[PDB]
């Protein structure tokens, strides 16, 4: 193992570098969306149309 | 600039070396080992030194075994380890206004290309 | 030394202009780029013009364009111009083409040039419809939404492609602001691949119709050649103002005064006449995704000469089967141009058939047998000779 | 009958310039990673488009949850 | 029209459907081509039915 | 790439030729490159780097003359004119004065083409 | 200055890249001197004469082009009519 | 430093990496948030649907 065979998977080649970036990019980009919807649906408490349903139309 | 670039770029191509190029190179270094040693002065050099720094003058049997060991695949392995991507030592004596910096220099000894 | 030497905008002039060895025997066929450049300013100037005065919306189009015909103070030169140096543009691009392709410049060392000519006329076509489409008359609106719905042919996204297009359902609103924003850009796009063809072609020179290396005579441009090109532009002057000043709607079909009534379909569906030919190759082939092949083939195939033409001589000067075929070639597209212009009738389907098939099989089958049959017979005619 | 008669193990393989089989065989992982790179990077900026999201994003387990619409009877009028 | 895209009259012809008089074409009033050149049959939208009233597309 | 005539291939029978030969004399006549009194070997290209070396293996005698006549041509091009009939290229004079040099050359680039292919098939 | 570039086939004045010349010899005259469409009327007829006679025959058999033409009018206008759908 | 080459080199590239993988997922985005506006607009949307009374005819 060591720190030598991580350079000689993705980074000894071009061609096996710019594939662990787009990897990399397209996992990040999930991870950063599921993070900043959890923060906004903390932020937000009985402060949105879903959770201030059942107070209005319910009773109708 | 051009020299520097070509001829670390002739030093990377070397992880790719094909069989011709290595069996070429292997008989010219068997002709030129032992045909550099014709006076005695050299001939007693030789044995002094080869006797000094290992321990043991190699007989031209051993040296020919240990040179047809060599395949492409082994000369592909220590250029890969040894030189694609490692660093350099340089020294630069007279006009060099022309030869640039070292970063540019270095980035010429890895082929972005594979 | 001289000013013109030294400051260095005026050394971007001199290079280009003043001072460029030129070969000294080039023929009156070599003055059609000049007249490609003049057409070019021409056509940004008209249409700087013409935009002060146009709204881009279906209800607005015809009537602005009319208000700008019969109100605005000597609107019926802008677009009489404009119109008819569109069209006149299309006639040079031709022979610019027909010059490249009969003296032989497409080989080496002008390779370059050749593809970027190629992609300048790829982008003089796309955006020669957009500038069409936006008066919104009867065959504007039809002929845009045939053209427009050719996307569907690719596998997978097919109609996605054609509503992102068209921004909507059908041709509205959005896609006459889309095709008139599209229409200002292009032009530039165009300027600027001009500037590298031209860049690209200076490095090594032109050539000369007897297809030997001109280094031996050379003379300046600023003198000699700079006056050999005023006779075509005042030619083409008194050719472009008898059009806009005695039959200003002159290429220009009858449908094309009306309304856009999207309920009453007219009885022929026909582009401008400089895109008839690939019409009429699109149109020949029954299949469609295999017509729309076909039809970018007819253009991208002038992209595969260079490698096709196994000749020792470079042009068609002393070439006796290239003269004969290359005008067979063009009456070839002449017929073509009149099939795709006319109705698909019972003949008609056969004889636009058959000069398809001959179109595609002169760049394919035709130039190297008989490059190949010249050479042969030319290398055994000299070779039986001294015995 | 051979080049280098004094040598016969050397011999001349069919090329068109400096494309010879031997160095062909070297170069296909590099052809191979390349597409790879190319498919992933196109992949990657094509991941919002809705044929694409509904049709090979979706069924994918433990990815599909994300990539799912969340929107209640309120939705398109 | 699937035949060449005219526009055709209703309860014209006398199959009491629709008839294209730019080539002669006639329909039914079930929609059907039965006589003439042309192709295929028409289509139909989608839909779905709600009160008394009805959405198309 | 580079011409590929075949009239090596149509030599080889006698037949071909005898039947042949009133065809290349009348498509010679008909190129017409002699009115000019041009050689045939003055119109092949040379903007590669094996014309370049041959045309510098040339006699100088020969350099002056192709110059003379290439200069002479484009004179005559120049003002839309032919040489008169007395002055055309006789046949005696339109020999092979460039093939064998640029053979040479590519003889010589073609020897190299082929150490660097090399193999030990062991 | 700039830098060397690659290899290309112009030069400029002097170094133009042709061959070596020896032994030629130009002569011409001033255009203030010499009598503008001197010889123009002769020259241009004869040239378009010799040019009409050679290159005529390459260009003229657009022969068949308008026969094809012709005939296809023809026949398409003949089939739609009366006698036609027979 | 104190340390072997194969470390610092990692460690060097890693961070062109990161920036790779974050570059090329806000280009993505922006490219794609911005070439959605030649979609179809939710005005035109609206008006897709169409109401007919099935009684009236
Ligand atoms: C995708 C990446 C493509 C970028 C090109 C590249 O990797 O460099 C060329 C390089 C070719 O050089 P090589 O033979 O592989 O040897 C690398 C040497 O270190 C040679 O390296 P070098 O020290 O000579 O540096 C060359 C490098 C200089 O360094 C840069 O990256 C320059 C950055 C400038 C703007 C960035 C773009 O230049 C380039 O990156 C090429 C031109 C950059 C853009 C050109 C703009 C106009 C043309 C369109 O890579 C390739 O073209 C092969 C494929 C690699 C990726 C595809
Ligand atoms: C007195 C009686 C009549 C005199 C009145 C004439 C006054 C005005 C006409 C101007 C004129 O003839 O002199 C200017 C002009 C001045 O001469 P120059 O430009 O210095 O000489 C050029 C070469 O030296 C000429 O070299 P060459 O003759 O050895 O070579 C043959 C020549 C042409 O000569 C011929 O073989 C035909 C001329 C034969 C005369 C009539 C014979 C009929 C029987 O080759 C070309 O120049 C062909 C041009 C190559 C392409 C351009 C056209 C292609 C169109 C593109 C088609 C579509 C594009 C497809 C690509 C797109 C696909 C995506 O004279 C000519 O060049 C005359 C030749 C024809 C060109 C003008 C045609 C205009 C109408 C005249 C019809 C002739 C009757
Ligand atoms: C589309 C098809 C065409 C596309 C492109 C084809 C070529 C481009 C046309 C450019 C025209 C250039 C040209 O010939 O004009 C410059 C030409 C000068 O050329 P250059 O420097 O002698 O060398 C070229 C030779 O023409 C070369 O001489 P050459 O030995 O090769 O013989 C050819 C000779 C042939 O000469 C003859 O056989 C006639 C002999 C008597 C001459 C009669 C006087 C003509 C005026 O050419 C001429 O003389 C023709 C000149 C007539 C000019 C025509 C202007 C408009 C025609 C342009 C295209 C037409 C297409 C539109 C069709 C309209 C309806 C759809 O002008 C003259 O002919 C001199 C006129 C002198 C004016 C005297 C009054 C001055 C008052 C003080
Ligand atoms: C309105 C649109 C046209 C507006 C006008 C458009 C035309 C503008 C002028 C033409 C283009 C500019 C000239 C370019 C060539 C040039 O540089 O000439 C300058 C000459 C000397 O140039 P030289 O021949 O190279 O000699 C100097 C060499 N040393 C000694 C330095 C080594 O020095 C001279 O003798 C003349 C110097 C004049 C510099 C230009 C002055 C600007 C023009 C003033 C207005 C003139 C009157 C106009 C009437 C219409
Ligand atoms: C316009 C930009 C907008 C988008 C911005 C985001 C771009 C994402 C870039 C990702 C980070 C770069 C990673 C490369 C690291 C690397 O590989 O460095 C290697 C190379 C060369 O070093 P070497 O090989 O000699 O090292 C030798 C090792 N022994 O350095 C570079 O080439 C730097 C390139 C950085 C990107 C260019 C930025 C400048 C453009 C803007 C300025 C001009 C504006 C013109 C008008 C638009
Ligand atoms: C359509 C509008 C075009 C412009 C309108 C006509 C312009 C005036 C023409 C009438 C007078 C001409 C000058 C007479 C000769 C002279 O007097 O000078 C001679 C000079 C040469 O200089 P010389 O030192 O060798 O002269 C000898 C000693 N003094 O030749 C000229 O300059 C030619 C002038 C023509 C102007 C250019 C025309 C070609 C345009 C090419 C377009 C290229 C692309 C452009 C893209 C925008
Ligand atoms: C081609 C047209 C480009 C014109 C140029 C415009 C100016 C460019 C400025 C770029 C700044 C970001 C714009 C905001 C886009 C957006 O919308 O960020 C909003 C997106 C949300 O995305 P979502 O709604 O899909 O989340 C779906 C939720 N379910 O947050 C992100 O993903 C964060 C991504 C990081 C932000 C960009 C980081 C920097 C990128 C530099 C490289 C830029 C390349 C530009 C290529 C031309
Ligand atoms: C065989 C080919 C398969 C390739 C498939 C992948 C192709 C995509 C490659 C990169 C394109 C990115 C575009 C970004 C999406 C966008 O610009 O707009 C996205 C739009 C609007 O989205 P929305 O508003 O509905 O949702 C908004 C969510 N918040 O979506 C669509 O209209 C779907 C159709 C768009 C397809 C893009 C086509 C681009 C050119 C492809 C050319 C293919 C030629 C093939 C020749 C054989
Ligand atoms: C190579 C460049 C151009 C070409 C080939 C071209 C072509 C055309 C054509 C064929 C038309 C149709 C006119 C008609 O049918 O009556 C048109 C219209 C139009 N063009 Fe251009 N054009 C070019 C440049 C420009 C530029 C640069 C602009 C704006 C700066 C412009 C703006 C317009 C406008 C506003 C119209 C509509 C006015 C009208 O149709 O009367 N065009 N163009
Ligand atoms: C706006 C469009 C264009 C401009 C401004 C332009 C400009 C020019 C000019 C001024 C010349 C010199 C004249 C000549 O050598 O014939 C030239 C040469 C050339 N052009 Fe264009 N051109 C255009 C379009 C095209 C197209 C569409 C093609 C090919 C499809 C093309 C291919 C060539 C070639 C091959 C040459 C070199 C001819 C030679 O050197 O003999 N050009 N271009
Ligand atoms: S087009 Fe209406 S039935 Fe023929």
């Amino acid at each position: 193992m060591a720190s030598s065979t991580i350079y000689n998977i993705f980074f000894r080649r071009n061609s096996s570098f710019y594939a662990t970036i787009f990897v990399s990019a397209f996992f990040a980009k999930i991870g950063f969306d599921v993070f900043t919807d959890s923060v906004w649906k903390r932020a937000n408490a009985g402060l949105t149309w879903d959770e201030v349903k059942p107070r209005f139309l319910n009773k109708d | 600039d051009d020299l520097v670039h070509f001829t670390l770029q002739n030093w990377a191509r070397l992880t790719v070396a094909t069989r011709a190029e290595v069996e070429r190179a292997k008989a010219q270094l068997r002709a030129s080992l032992l045909l550099s040693l014709d006076s005695t002065t050299a001939i007693a050099e030789d044995i002094g030194r080869q006797l000094l720094t290992t321990g043991r003058r190699m007989s031209p049997q051993e040296v020919d075994l240990r040179i047809g060991q060599i395949t492409e695949k082994d000369v592909a392995r220590v250029a890969s380890e040894m030189i694609w991507d490692k660093d350099i030592a340089v020294s630069a004596v007279g006009s060099i206004e022309g030869l640039l910096d070292y970063n540019r220099i270095r980035s010429s000894i890895s082929m972005n290309r594979w | 030394m001289k000013i013109l030497k030294s400051n260095p905008f005026l050394a971007l002039a001199n290079n280009y202009m003043i001072d460029a060895p030129e070969p000294s025997n080039i023929s009156y066929f070599w003055n059609f780029g000049s007249l490609l450049a003049c057409v070019l300013v021409i056509q940004i100037v008209i249409g700087i013009l013409l935009a002060c005065f146009y709204i881009p919306n279906m209800d607005l189009a015809f009537l602005s364009v009319e208000r700008i015909v019969r109100d605005v103070n000597y609107g019926f030169l802008l677009r009489a111009f404009h119109a008819n140096g569109a069209s006149f543009f299309f006639i040079f691009l031709y022979l610019h083409i027909g010059r490249g392709l009969y003296y032989g410049s497409y080989k080496y060392p002008r390779t370059m040039t050749w593809n970027i000519g190629v992609i300048i006329f790829l982008l003089t076509i796309i955006t020669a419809f957009l500038g069409y489409c936006l008066p919104a008359n009867q065959m504007s609106f039809w002929g845009a939404t045939v053209i427009t719905n050719l996307l569907s042919a690719v596998p997978f996204i097919g109609d996605d492609l054609v509503h992102l297009l068209w921004g909507g359902f059908s041709v509205s609103n959005p896609t006459l602001n889309r095709f008139f924003s599209l229409h200002y850009l292009m032009p530039f796009v165009i300027a600027a691949l001009s500037v590298m063809h031209l860049i690209a072609l200076h490095t090594n020179g032109s050539s000369n119709p007897l297809g030997v290396t001109a280094n031996m005579d050379r003379i300046p441009m600023n003198p000699y050649y700079l006056i050999k090109d005023l006779i075509t532009i005042f030619i083409f002057l008194i050719g472009i103002n008898y059009m806009a000043f005695y039959n200003p709607y002159g290429f220009m079909e009858p449908d094309c005064a009306l309304p856009a009534d999207p309920l009453k379909t007219p009885m022929s569906i026909v582009p401008e006449w400089y895109l008839l030919p690939f019409y009429a190759i699109l149109r020949a082939i029954p299949n469609f995704q295999l017509g729309v092949i076909a039809m970018l083939l007819s253009i991208l195939v002038l992209l595969l000469l260079p490698l096709l033409d196994f000749s020792a001589i470079r042009g068609n000067s002393f070439n006796p089967f290239g003269k004969f075929f290359f005008w067979t070639f063009v009456a070839d597209f002449v017929i073509l141009a009149w099939i795709g212009g006319s109705h698909p009738e019972n003949v008609f389907i056969t004889i636009g058939a058959i000069a398809t098939i001959f179109y595609f099989s002169y760049f394919f089958i035709l130039i190297p047998v008989y490059t190949i049959l010249g050479n042969t017979l030319i290398d055994l005619n000299l070779s039986s000779i001294k015995r | 009958i051979s080049f280098f008669p004094n040598k016969p193990m050397y011999h001349v393989q069919p090329h068109i310039s400096f494309i010879t089989p031997e160095r062909t065989m070297k170069t296909i992982p590099a052809f191979s990673r390349w597409a790879f790179a190319a498919v992933a990077g196109v992949f990657v900026f094509a991941m919002q488009v809705p044929k694409v999201k509904t049709t090979i994003l979706q069924p994918i387990a433990f990815i599909g949850d994300h990539f799912k619409d969340k929107t209640p009877e309120e939705d398109k009028w | 029209c699937t035949h060449l895209g005219c526009v055709p009259i209703g309860e014209a012809g006398d199959y009491g459907g629709w008839f294209c008089p730019c080539h002669g074409s006639h329909y039914d009033i079930s929609g059907r081509i039965r006589r003439g050149p042309a192709p295929l049959n028409l289509a139909i939208p989608a839909y779905t039915f709600e009160g008394s009233k009805i959405i198309i597309g | 790439m580079k011409p590929v005539s075949l009239a090596k291939y149509i030599q080889k029978s006698p037949f071909l030729t005898k039947l042949l030969l009133p065809i290349s004399n009348a498509y010679v006549h008909l190129s017409g490159y002699r009115k000019y009194g041009l050689r045939y070997d003055d119109l092949m290209l040379e903007e590669n780097d094996d014309t370049q070396k041959a045309l510098s293996r040339l006699p100088k005698m020969e350099s002056y003359d192709r110059v003379y006549r290439i200069r002479r041509a484009m004179q005559l091009s120049i003002e839309n004119k032919i040489l008169p009939k007395s002055e055309w290229t006789k046949p005696e004079e339109d020999y092979h004065y460039l093939r064998p040099v640029l053979a040479e050359v590519i003889a010589e680039r073609k020897e190299r083409e082929a150490f660097d292919a090399l193999i030990v098939k062991k | 200055g700039g830098a060397a570039g690659g290899k290309t086939y112009l030069g400029w004045w002097g170094h133009l890249g042709g061959p070596k010349q020896k032994g030629i010899i130009t002569y011409s005259l001033s255009p203030f001197q010499q009598r503008p469409m001197a010889g123009f009327f002769k020259t241009s007829t004869q040239n378009m004469f010799r040019r009409v006679m050679t290159e005529g025959l390459y260009v003229a058999i657009f022969g068949i082009a308008y026969y094809i033409y012709c005939w296809g009018k023809e026949r398409n206008e003949f089939l739609n009519s009366k006698h036609g759908r027979h | 430093t104190k340390s072997t080459g194969d470390r610092s080199r990692v460690i060097s590239y890693a961070m062109v990496g990161t920036m790779g993988a974050l570059t090329a997922a806000g280009a993505q985005a922006t490219v794609h948030d911005f070439l959605a506006s030649w979609s179809a607009s939710a005005d035109v949307l609206a008006m897709s649907k169409a109401e007919v009374d099935l009684s009236k005819i």
